[PDB]
């Protein structure tokens, strides 16, 4: 990955998680369970789509009469008429496949990069309150419920509230 | 007990392959496809309008009206690649493709008696194409004739006649009476004299056309070797229309696009199916598959 | 405590620009590389003053058709959509398109006189050959450029004319053929039933029997005339013979090599103005390197495109 | 953003700078107020620049007298005539209207990257000397002057002077 | 103890380009752009070229004296000025449309069609040759024709034929002699009318002589014209001349290649070997583009105007 | 510097490593060293040279005589013809040198992102055991012996087997 978080420091997906591209599986004593980012995931969405959507109306029709006939005497013409609809179809097919190419490598890359967005986010969110295992997963050093959980995904996560006892099963580590 | 949360993203069964610049056969979880290689393999109408299908015959054979064809508009024009003139005679047609060329940019058409059978030719017999009389003597006498035209409509008028050359001075006083011949025809755009080449390679049919634009006269005089206009063509202006060449049957059914394979119902930009079309439809492309990622990198596991 | 942040810029910009991913973003800077603007109007190009052919196109212009004045150079040729005077007598023009495109390229262009009006046709008649087709103040006239020959006394010789290139250019040289309505017309002007004309430079060589008919009038003239034209090296021969039924030039044109022209067709006036680019609906101002104004220029342009706008972000995303 | 910064965990530029693209805020016990880092800004300037004539040379022209004419039994020719202009029409729009979507995009992720940077390095200037607010922001554990502050701002930061007035404050 | 992480660095002094920065020195870099050719004139995939030497396609055609001849060839060749022409005043009709006809074949034989001596008993086959088409100093002409002429003060009407019993196409190809007088016509095929008819099933024309004398090139002021036409199997060639036709007398049968071409070079041939030639030599690697010449012949790569494309394979250089 | 890696918070390379593009430097008691990286190195030259043959590969010839002649009054078609060749040219000139900046910068930002991505990697493995110098080089708060460097470096180094050495330590 360019973001080295897809096929990255995360060795995998879930196929487990249905209901987005992104998202967090959790654990703790009031269950576990699968649930996606419904705001990265619909970005994304938006994103792509637009991407598609706008690769495909950047074709307008140029129309014509094209069957075109020449006789025997006029093969120089003909040969003309010939070179420029090669040259168009060659350049058209080119532009078309490098086009797939290149935004295919991007769309990855954009992935990768959301990807990588949400984990910094949370990850900065806690800070040492927990512990980055890696694969994309952290250890609580203090109990996170169901709302604390939420809180994290949500965005409001309180350092303050459980600072004292993640420094307490922390620092009885450190 | 660590009371774990992790981040991760989707996988599924989703087998889409595509290429990236510098990884190759990547497996995603979503793509779409935007090359359409889908085609109903029959010739329909085109945004409403019906095509003209010339059927046996070709376009010279229809305009010089072959017996064995037989309206007013197209959305275009279709040619078996069976399809033949119904001559006939060994003689050439004069500036073909371009008349081609022409046709193609049309779209009514109305067609008439230019030159009225009966009324027309008092002075002479008629010797086949329908839309042509081939004027021989009347008992031993070929009189010198002059007949206009003026254009009562405001369209041009497409005007086709034909010259023959007997291939001897035999034939040419056995039709024609007159072994020293002429013909000439000129519109304000036009001027020829025919003069009979009588030799062996029977006879020898050569095909003209010209169109007289609206309030224009044109003028065929000949004391011979003449095949006269009994029908021509008023014909009003599309900027376009186009001849397809395919040997597909053509049914009921309506086309954004058709190309002589068959056509194409799709919002693709793309199409590799046949490099002739019409309508509104996808830039044509000599690739294989385009096949554009939309999801991510696919890992299972 | 003390702080210390890190931030971006944010404006009072509503300018918006658009990427893949998502559409009119509006950005703090940017600029424009498409130019829709134009002035209106037809202008000089590098200096240079254009040829308004007004009323006369290209070919009344050649031929001297009498309703132009019949100068030397252009930047650019002007005709507009109607130019009446056309050719004058009904007849054909051959390779039109062709020399058209001979001109296109040009700005050298010496008229001279390669047949002297009265020295030239001793036993031919110079002054006699006007037509009701060709007014000039209302009487009855015929081109600058062409002598239109005919009988003198009843006698219509055989003649040889020739001019050897001995300028340092091409020669741009017209002529015509009258092909009568009448045999009777024939043989009351050219005097020989039977006529010729022919014509050779080691380039050009045909030969020509008057065709004789009377295909509808155009300008009441059931007669016809068609117009040659060809181009004769330096120290090459052009020769003309005829019995009859000859056009003869009286002033033909040497042309010289600088690389550049063209033809416009608007209906445009010209005004008094400069530019470096020059398009039939305008001219055009512009360092840009898009332009939406008209797919014909001249002079050193940007490139045409269909585009309503291409705008290039400099800045970054505007939030304030 | 892709890189996370712009419209990132740093929420929206600040109106009140108007120096430069990139830059700092400050409080302090001299004062407070926004100032923008020349070398980052200079170097995207740089980089904007070279992008825009890069794309302005990349498109230069040769000589056609676009005007041609063709009779009433050269229409063929003039069909094809039509058919390269057009077609070389639809080509050229197109690449236009690529490169500018696709430039643009690089040049969004180019400012955010920038900005990521900036923030990077400043963080690992730091270190643990300051704690990390969001919104790209540090809350200094000790006291950071004037000379403190211009001294992050040209990487000239000393972490060992303040080690332990920030540790004692840090607790 | 410490652990450090870097990248690769070099002397390299290979520099790129890149939107953003100008002139980067970067470790390792690929030339997609071929400025390197032969310098010379060289085979194609083994067999040869066929280079004609002074004489043009014209030439090679008619069998210009100068000319040597004959089998096969990849690609042809005519020099930058390919003189030796026709040696007789006159003109070729469609040489383009033919030399494009050729522009794509290799095998092609030449053969007698109409053999010298048996094929005219009732003309003058010896007869020829002029002044202006000469042999050192003394009088030639071309070889695959035969000039007819009276026998003793006669000139029987002949019909000859040619039936393709090949399988190919066959090219045959004539003349027509317009005299610079009666004297000429009446003296040499001695019937003031004369009249050549030429019938194949596409090919169907008469010409009747167009006397005059127009410019002497060639020291003489005479005409002649060249036609040619491709006949096809199972299909019957005809003429017919009461005089002043220039006759066939070898065919060319052409086995049809899709592939060919028509290079005209200044540039010295030689022995070699290669996959893509140029006028200006040869071109021997992979890369993809080359500004070497616009015309190519084999496979060959784009032709591009860059002067440089340098693709970046390594990183940035950072040596210190 | 797009993921600021190179001429980045690493300020340069090393001459002296000539076995790949990127690896690491070393000191312990058993002193020190360059050693590449191999299979990052490997991946990009892989891309990479994926990159240019699929550029090589993406540009496909018509077999082509463009040659044409034509006479004095073929002007026109020869006008044409030149604008036909000339279009094209400018064209292909175009997608040519575009290609080659795109792609340069994309291969440079490659480079880039798979530096900085072995530094994260190397620093994610190590934790606290080990803390960040500058100039991407790590001092360890414990003993690395060359059987600890290599490791690291195949990526099977293990925490908690130094962990409380360097707690101590730290
Ligand atoms: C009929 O077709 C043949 C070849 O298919 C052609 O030679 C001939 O000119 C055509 N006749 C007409 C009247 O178009």
């Amino acid at each position: 990955g360019l973001f080295g978080a897809i096929a990255g420091f995360i060795e995998g997906g879930w196929t487990g998680m249905i209901d987005g591209w992104y998202g967090y599986h959790h654990q703790n004593e009031q269950g576990s369970g699968y649930a996606a980012d419904l705001k990265s995931t619909q970005n994304a969405i938006d994103g792509i789509t637009n991407k598609v959507n706008s690769v495909i109306e950047k074709m307008n029709t140029q129309f014509i009469a094209v069957g075109k006939e020449f006789n025997h005497l006029e093969k120089r013409i003909e040969n003309l008429n010939k070179k420029v609809d090669d040259g168009f179809l060659d350049i058209w097919t080119y532009n078309a496949e490098l086009l797939i190419l290149l935004e295919n490598e991007r769309t990855l890359d954009y992935h990768d990069s959301n990807v990588k967005n949400l984990y910094e986010k949370v990850r900065s969110q806690l800070k040492n309150n927990a512990r980055e295992i890696g694969n994309g997963c952290f250890e609580f050093y203090h109990k996170c419920d169901d709302k604390c959980m939420e809180s994290v995904k949500n965005g409001t996560y309180d350092y303050p509230k459980y600072s004292e006892e993640a420094k307490l099963n922390r620092e009885e580590i450190d | 007990p660590g009371d774990t949360l992790c981040i991760g993203y989707h996988a599924n069964n989703s087998t889409d392959t595509v290429d990236t610049v510098l990884e190759k056969n990547v497996t995603v979880t979503h793509s779409v496809n935007l090359l359409e290689d889908r085609h109903n393999g029959k010739l329909c109408k085109l945004r409403g309008v019906a095509p003209l299908h010339l059927g046996k015959c070709n376009i010279a054979g229809w305009l010089l009206g072959n017996p064995e064809c037989e309206a007013s508009s197209w959305s275009y024009i279709v040619e078996t690649s069976s399809s033949d003139n119904g001559t006939c005679y060994p003689g050439d047609f004069i500036n073909y493709e371009e008349l081609r060329e022409q046709l193609s940019s049309v779209s009514s058409f109305e067609r008439f008696e230019i030159f009225p059978k009966t009324s027309s030719w008092p002075n002479h017999d008629t010797n086949f194409y329908r839309n042509l009389i081939w004027l021989v003597k009347k008992e031993n006498s070929y009189p010198k004739l002059s007949k206009s035209y003026i254009n009562n409509k405001g369209k041009e008028v497409l005007v086709l006649w034909g010259i023959h050359h007997p291939s001897t001075s035999a034939d040419q006083q056995s039709l024609y009476q007159n072994a020293d011949a002429y013909v000439f025809v000129c519109s304000s755009r036009y001027s020829k004299k025919f003069k009979p080449e009588i030799a062996a390679c029977a006879g020898r049919i050569n095909y003209y056309w010209t169109l007289v634009e609206p309030g224009d006269k044109i003028t065929f005089e000949a004391t011979g070797n003449l095949v006269v206009p009994r029908y021509a063509f008023a014909m009003e202006r599309n900027s376009g229309s186009g001849i397809i060449i395919s040997d597909t049957s053509v049914h009921d059914c309506n086309t954004t696009c058709q190309t002589p394979k068959g056509a194409i119902n799709t919002s693709l930009p793309f199409q590799n199916i046949h490099p002739v079309t019409i309508g509104e439809c996808p830039k044509y492309v000599k690739s294989t598959k385009l096949r554009m990622a939309t999801g991510l990198r696919n890992v299972p596991s």
